[PDB]
């Protein structure tokens, strides 16, 4: 299951 | 830390940390942008959440690899001392981010896209501490991630479009929430597929770049729902 | 800070710090277990090299990334402070490294194998040093990089067979220093063409596993060829 | 140019 990634502006 | 650096070099430095692939640094300046005290923008508001992902990301996947080998091993002390010194370390920046939602970015953010931004920053962080949660002590810390998110849900309900790319990011997540801890797979499941299915509906309404950031989201809810279907 | 951890513990925890990707935390335990006082054995000398290979690559490379923006903007103070940061702390990894080396693994390496894998390693984080100097100060560390490659080139031509991964990878990395710091490019072509030529005349005496170790490195050393010529 | 990656044990 995956969360928003949120990892990149 | 960072008192004596102006809050708008501490705002260049983390988009410079940011291109640099240096994450322990850009949660740092913008802890200090925080700190100075003043509301943040939609842009720096990123920027905080990116840098501390993207730290607590790491520390996560550090933490589920020392996990395994340590379930694995009970099938010496090192290998639990050290999936404990990794947990002591991610669970020092949970509480360092809830820390700032806390004093004092919640309380003074009033608009609905502020609100819910901070709130659901706060379900997730706590979501990561019941991660590594044990006991029940794990249930208040369920409890707080749901309340945040519940909080974040209602208003996003109330004041945005069902296309908006933060309500549909909080769904996507309280979801996860619902399906991966508070073991609600059904819930999970009627949450990622009401979203889905309301957000389609409105995409008629939208620029093609905005149709562009809502879509992509969507997906992800698809991703879900295709896993757990 | 390691000091009431013990040796086999830190190795341990080098371990698995190199499986949860948790790389300052592999060169800390591999500095704690140096500074035991203890000869490293084959399999620690790779676990100290690898540790800091990486700690210092991701240091260069945001180096690299800063070091570009400030040029650009050279065609307020905070791109240029970020990358003294930065640069910084790489100078702190690689003086830390060549500490240990100094103290004292070098001088206890009689080994062929020991000695050339630690003057390789003196030669690089010399030539890390030497990728971010300006000026004379730049000259003095451009010999020392050279000068420990050339002992341990030395000692491994006398020492070792030309397929050696070892001595491969030294003459990979000698060639390197050669055309991206010495400025001087035939030499770095002539070195990398007489290395995997009298390797490859080599490889008749090798096993299989041996040939593999041997034919990866050659490739390296073909593949720097091919770009530069 | 490439140098030896070294970082993988
Ligand atoms: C939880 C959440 C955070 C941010 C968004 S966003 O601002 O619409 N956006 C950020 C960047 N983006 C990358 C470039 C794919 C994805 C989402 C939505 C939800
Ligand atoms: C400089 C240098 C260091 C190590 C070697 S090696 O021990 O033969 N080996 C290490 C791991 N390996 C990875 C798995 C590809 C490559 C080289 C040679 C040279």
């Amino acid at each position: 299951a995956g969360s928003i990634p949120g990892r990149r502006s | 830390a960072m008192g004596s650096m102006e809050r708008a070099s501490l705002i260049q430095k983390a988009k410079l940390a940011e291109q640099a692939e240096r994450y322990e640094d850009m949660a740092a300046f913008m802890k200090g942008a925080v700190e100075k005290g003043e509301e943040l923008s939609c842009e720096e508001r990123n920027l905080l959440s990116v840098a501390y992902k993207n730290v607590v990301g790491g520390q996560r996947a550090a933490w589920r690899v020392l996990s395994s080998i340590e379930q694995k091993s009970n099938e010496g002390p090192e290998v639990r001392e050290y999936r404990e010194k990794v947990e002591t370390e991610l669970q020092g920046v949970c509480d360092t981010v809830l820390g700032l939602l806390d004093s004092h970015l919640i309380k003074e953010a009033g608009d609905a896209e502020s609100r819910v931004f901070y709130l659901k920053m706060k379900g997730d962080y706590y979501r990561y501490l019941a991660e590594v949660a044990t006991g029940d002590d794990k249930k208040r810390i369920i409890d707080s991630a749901r309340s945040a998110y519940q909080e974040a849900m209602d208003i996003s309900k109330k004041e945005m479009p069902p296309t908006n790319p933060i309500r549909l990011g909080l769904a996507l997540n309280f979801s996860v929430f619902h399906y991966e801890i508070a073991n609600s797979p059904e819930e999970a499941i009627s949450l990622a597929k009401t979203t889905f299915d309301e957000a389609m509906a409105d995409l008629h309404t939208l620029s093609e770049d905005s149709y562009k950031d809502s879509t992509l989201i969507m997906q992800l809810l698809r991703d879900n729902l295709t896993l757990w279907t």
